[PDB]
């Protein structure tokens, strides 16, 4: 399970095999204002060696 | 030369160089497989030729 | 932000001069007048804390106002009985003083309170 | 108008410090507060308020917002159509990242909007 800020469903033929929920929102500080941004969770099964 | 752009080639200093050299190490490393050698060996030959 | 505009600017650069389209030449345009824009509407919502901080600060002195008026106001009346019953020329005369300047302060402050709303 | 305030306040002074009274301190007091209370207002007076900054350019300003409007979804609408053609690799990048900036760009324009009215 990792954390990202990049929306899915935008490229989405690069992410065949993972599952992605909505966790969240951040709030990004700036110079002026607030950006509130949603926060991305990405879920994937593996087994290395 | 360094890069590629439409309409032209595009130039850099050494620290791109190095860079770039570094991140091709660090993909090789991350993305192992026997096509790569092959392809590296007949590629080599070619770029001889 | 700034940067992610430059660079897309840069990249968009070098599409015209090994093509042809008046689109991207449009595009490009709408995006520095969208920039521009923007970075103007920057500083004029930064402006609006001002505004409000000048707002909070101008509302005590309409309250130490009201009590500026009851101290006139009662310094006014026990002056005035106080001169009403005093047997000295000294006291007279600094009294005739007291009652001309607290009138004249009173008419420059009730001016400035007109003046203020 | 100053001279009368220091006649005033040597005179009761001299006429204070020879007796004493209750009321006598009090006007003291309250004259010397009055005194520091019109010279803040005269150091008061010659700043006043900045209303030239208060009336800056604003009245056509109000209405660009639907303007910009007119065109933001008119150029994403451009965009994904124009993404959605090519076939270049350098074209997609350039596309998809001004994709992602104009939806940042939209939403903080759009924040401020809602915030400011």
């Amino acid at each position: 399970m990792e954390f990202s800020l990049t929306d899915p469903r935008l490229e989405p033929h690069k992410w065949e095999k993972y599952c992605v929920l909505e966790i969240g929102d951040m709030l990004l500080r700036s110079a002026i204002g607030q950006m509130s941004r949603p926060m991305f969770l990405y879920v994937r099964t593996n087994g290395t060696s | 030369p360094i890069g590629e752009s439409p309409k032209g080639v595009e130039d850099g200093s050494i620290g791109k160089v190095c860079r770039t050299l570094l991140a091709k190490s660090v993909f090789n490393s991350l993305y192992a497989s026997p096509q790569l050698e092959g392809f590296s060996a007949e590629s080599r030959k070619l770029l001889l030729v | 932000t700034v940067s992610s505009f430059q660079d897309i600017l840069l990249r968009m650069s070098k599409m015209q001069l090994g093509s042809s389209s008046e689109d991207l030449n449009g595009m490009i345009t709408q995006f520095e007048s969208l920039k521009l824009y923007r970075d103007s509407l920057g500083e004029a919502v930064m402006r609006m804390g001002d505004l409000h901080s000048l707002q909070n600060r101008n509302g005590k002195w309409r309250e130490q106002l009201g009590q500026k008026f009851e101290e006139i106001r009662w310094l006014i009346e026990e002056v005035r009985h106080r001169l009403k019953t005093t047997e000295n020329s000294f006291e007279q005369i600094t009294f005739m003083q007291a009652l001309q300047l607290l009138f004249e302060v009173e008419q420059e402050i009730r001016t400035f309170s007109f003046q203020l709303i």
